RNA sequence: AUGGAGAGUUUGAUCCUGGCUCAGGAUGAACGCUGGCGGCGUGCCUAAUACAUGCAAGUCGAGCGAACGGACGAGAAGCUUGCUUCUCUGAUGUUAGCGGCGGACGGGUGAGUAACACGUGGAUAACCUACCUAUAAGACUGGGAUAACUUCGGGAAACCGGAGCUAAUACCGGAUAAUAUUUUGAACCGCAUGGUUCAAAAGUGAAAGACGGUCUUGCUGUCACUUAUAGAUGGAUCCGCGCUGCAUUAGCUAGUUGGUAAGGUAACGGCUUACCAAGGCAACGAUGCAUAGCCGACCUGAGAGGGUGAUCGGCCACACUGGAACUGAGACACGGUCCAGACUCCUACGGGAGGCAGCAGUAGGGAAUCUUCCGCAAUGGGCGAAAGCCUGACGGAGCAACGCC
RNA sequence: CGGUACCUAAUCAGAAAGCCACGGCUAACUACGUGCCAGCAGCCGCGGUAAUACGUAGGUGGCAAGCGUUAUCCGGAAUUAUUGGGCGUAAAGCGCGCGUAGGCGGUUUUUUAAGUCUGAUGUGAAAGCCCACGGCUCAACCGUGGAGGGUCAUUGGAAACU
RNA sequence: UAGGAGCUAGCCGUCGAAGGUGGGACAAAUGAUUGGGGUGAAGUCGUAACAAGGUAGCCGUAUCGGAAGGUGCGGCUGGAU
RNA sequence: UAAGGAACUCGGCAAAAUGACCCCGUAACUUCGGGAGAAGGGGUGCUCUUUAGGGUUAACGCCCAGAAGAGCCGCAGUGAA
């Protein structure tokens, strides 16, 4: 017996789910090669950091992630830069 | 939110509130945070407000809000009146 | 291709698990049954509870040869095992949750009920 | 605040900064009224392997550690 | 200290040991006989067994597109000179959608769990916290999209699967500021460590609606907005003790116990994965099996102590059974999704659906436990400026000598 | 809820009692029937021709919108005894040694504070139990103020006894 | 042309509930028949104990007997001089 | 040799199936030796790295690899017997 709100809101967590996995996988790409660009001594090694605390950051305004795995991961990478 | 409420005590056909400063997700007769005082409708010719109205205002300063009954129950006594000269000052 | 003596598996949840035909009902003479001919049948494996017990003598309905059955367009069909519905003397089952895939050509044996109660049918 | 400020009394320092002290005190019985010494053998976290066996050992609890000590050292009152 | 009694029974007759049986209280009681009422309570203890039907979570037009209804300026007039044909300012009303918030509370149940589940007392220099309150600083400039709608196909259906349009406090791009983070200094502690100025580099927001007055304007009040601090709240983890019966259960462990790394968690950590080391627990009862939610409390007792967990509160666990993640401040979710399973239902046989341990009710079990009622008027809860709507929470009515007075 | 609570009038002794016991524990008994039969029974035990114990009838008594039976729990039960029991013969001393763990341990001085005692807090929510008032027409019930948290933890002290 | 950055769908293998087997362990129900016990009424047969109970009884053990019991060895008085 | 799988038959007669090696596990019952190769499972090709034993020895080499990763190919790796 489905309530009429909730059919609703299975319908809205498909459309939000969508909207996070595209940003939230984007944001675990740009971490695994900056942190590949801490390495090596490559020349993007102060450009892909500084895109890398970018969107860890923009998706800890919003809660993708939570404020204390944003600042978890800015600190693996600009400390080891 | 925590906020003022009536929790109700009493036999049937006889309520008695007291009043109570309390989460808004806890029931109505259960878990309360601190008990203000009491309020009595079916009394002689009064209501009976008893307030510490020293303790109510520690409540309102940090986001108690009064829910249309018990903000009648302050207004009766007068330490919504009151308030006002925390805010005023 | 099944006689007697052929241990099928039994296809939905009437209480039997494995069954063993005793005879080929239909004419006399009769040898050999594919899907939609009726077969009586002793279970040997049961599972505990259920309707039938081990020992019982059922009549059951054949789904789903291994070597299955031809069409009348030149097309053909098998499967990988023998399998088998037990049936209550109306061309009618005894569960209600029939396993697998059943073959076609028992919608037209009138055992419109096991259909129903089956997943895809082909 | 302040935390736990136990004594005790170690038992096995095996390798890897890890000795394990034995603190004993009285609980009384709950009927009978009689006084009964009991054990407690609780881990703890030495920094470099420095107490040996035998010693007795002050210590004082802490965030846990690993799975099954919660204390740390502080000073050592005696030892062998 | 208002606090303690007994009797019968072994014998032909005694004393003693010793069990047995009564006199006293209570109950979620049942049954038999009998039966004017009234007031407060209480009422599936069995089968955490399966459930027909209504019905318990919705709300917001002052987030905004559409729609629909229709007054009101409403022509010429079919002349039936008032019927509106349509046209319209469209006042204003209603909703199927998008969106915000709530669905994690309230309500039920005690199956599992002998356990940091609970009780009590601590700890977090290892923690998170939407709304609410307070303090400041802001709200700039652009973009494309998609339901609704129109059209197509499958299906008797209900809904899928396509094609083309449209809006926002939806979504997204770019500016602008942090006490976050990473590098270098000066205090104090309880080991890692903190707090409070410093000073350098990179990084990150956004919303408009309905008003007011007056300038064809530009400031503006109400409450949404996001940024950083606090407070309040709710939550999490850890610890000392207190936790049933068996030894006719005596060896349990092998990520098990440490280490060093790495990931990841809100957070510490064998939490997980690599290597290194062989530890760890246990007659103070490891383990194993069996039983049982725990406590306030209630019943009993002169106390010591014994017994119970109905009702009423606190906490935990569960939501047909077993796994999993999403959305979100908060769930690994009782009237949410996904998967597996066991049952059950509709069917035009093409594929669709459902989970009363919510409130009454039914069948079944049973010695046994009720109405398919009324109301949001009170108190409380959700969403709203608000009126207000929704609330089987709750307030009441009904049945039963079930108890008390 | 509800034209309910309640208050005014009108009428009538109208319609509104059963239930278990009667030997002795245990306050309440005589008579007919029946004659180890039919049956009672919590215990001991009643019935075979004069039954106060069966079955009925008249009495009486317990107390009453209830009464009685059954089930379960605590008490009586000092029949798990720390308070508060025992082991020659009633049930109960291992057939006796050597000894591990554990329990317990002579006298004095100094000393510490774990046990112990004492006083400063904090806390053991609300409801109820006890006590005192208030509201129910009384009482049940309801409300408010108090013993009070006495279990524990934090903090000073005391130093005999372990 | 569009392409690169991405992203999604798919695909690849580690962990994974249920299921599949397999041998044991544990627990429960049932089972033709069976052998002790309890209780009853006694069908029937004895006389073992209690009186030095007909041979003092009893305890351990062996043996004999359908059983009660009998005997050997040792012990006891809870027995007779 | 489809499909079935002892329905054959006096009877699984015959045939089939099992088999090597390595690894893991192996019950009832016992005269304690056994049962026991009980049963029941798993692995096996080739190529390249890692070191790696036995020592062959001036040693890695000679010689079995002591083992672990990585890769390749087939329907199948004691690929025949």
């Amino acid at each position: 017996a489905n309530i009429k709100s909730a059919i609703k809101r299975v319908k809205t967590t498909e459309k939000a789910e969508a909207r996070n996995i595209s940003q939230k996988s984007a944001m675990r790409t740009a971490v695994k090669n900056a942190k590949t660009a801490v390495s090596n001594n490559a020349d993007n090694k102060n450009e892909l950091v500084s895109l890398a605390v970018k969107l860890v950051d923009k998706a800890a305004q919003s809660n993708l992630i939570h404020s204390n795995k944003a600042d978890r991961i800015k600190s693996q990478l600009m400390t080891a830069n | 939110a925590v906020k003022i409420r009536l929790t109700r005590l009493g036999s049937k056909r006889n309520p008695f509130y007291r009043i109570v400063v309390a989460d808004a997700r806890s029931p109505r007769d259960g878990r309360i945070i601190e008990q203000i005082g009491t309020y009595n409708p079916t009394s002689a010719n009064a209501p009976e407000i008893k307030v510490d109205e020293a303790l109510a205002l520690k409540w309102l300063n940090d986001g108690a809000k009064p829910t249309d009954t018990v903000h009648n129950i302050l207004s009766k006594e007068g330490i919504m009146k009151k308030f006002d000269e925390q805010k005023k000052a | 291709m099944i006689q007697q003596e052929t241990r099928l598996k039994v296809a939905d949840n009437s209480g039997a698990r494995e069954v063993l035909t005793i005879k080929v009902l239909g004419g006399s003479g009769r040898k050999t049954a594919n899907i939609g001919d009726v077969i009586v049948c002793t279970v040997k494996n049961a599972t505990p509870g259920g309707v039938v017990k081990k020992g019982d003598v059922v009549k059951a309905v054949i789904v789903r040869t291994k070597s299955g059955v031809r069409r009348n367009d030149g097309s053909y069909i098998k499967f990988d095992e023998n399998a088998c519905v037990i049936i209550r003397d109306d061309k009618g089952p005894r569960g209600t949750r029939i396993f697998g895939p059943v073959a076609r050509e028992l919608r037209e044996g009138n055992f419109m009920k096991i259909v129903s109660l089956a997943p895809e049918v082909l | 605040n302040d935390r736990k400020v136990y004594v005790g009394k170690v038992v096995s320092d095996k390798m890897d900064k890890t000795i394990t002290v034995l603190v004993e005190t009285y609980k009384t019985h709950k009927l009978y009224g009689k006084r009964v010494k009991y054990s407690k053998k609780y881990k703890t976290h030495d920094e470099n392997n420095s107490a040996k066996l035998g010693d007795i050992v002050k210590i004082q609890e802490t965030r846990p550690l690993s799975a099954t000590k919660r204390f740390r050292l502080v000073e050592i009152v005696e030892e062998s």
